[PDB]
């Protein structure tokens, strides 16, 4: 604990986004808006706009 | 690369073969799984007797 401050240990996590050619396994979060009716509006349902 | 598995259940009274007769599938579940398959084997239960 009295280390230099460039000598104290630092977490290192390396996050390596791999994208192959096959179909993918993770993804962002999905956003949702609350739901209107009775009303011309521009809808998205899980990718069918 | 997409595993796709479809079920059915019936209440089935005949006692021998394959039932004549129209029903459809539901699909049970889909799994990326994306690997190769070319051949598979069924699992069957025992029952140890004394």
């Amino acid at each position: 604990p009295t280390y230099g401050v460039g000598y104290q240990p630092y977490r290192v996590v390396v996050l390596s986004f791999e994208l192959l050619h096959a179909p993918a396994t993770v993804c962002g979060p999905k956003k949702s808006t609350n739901l209107v009716k009775n009303k011309c509006v521009n809808f998205n349902f899980n990718g069918l706009t | 690369g997409y595993f796709k598995i479809y079920s059915k259940h019936t209440p089935i009274n005949l006692v021998r073969g394959l039932p004549q007769g129209f029903s459809a599938l539901e699909p049970l579940v889909d799994l990326p799984i994306g690997i190769n398959i070319t051949r598979f084997q069924t699992l069957h239960i025992s029952y140890l007797t004394p």
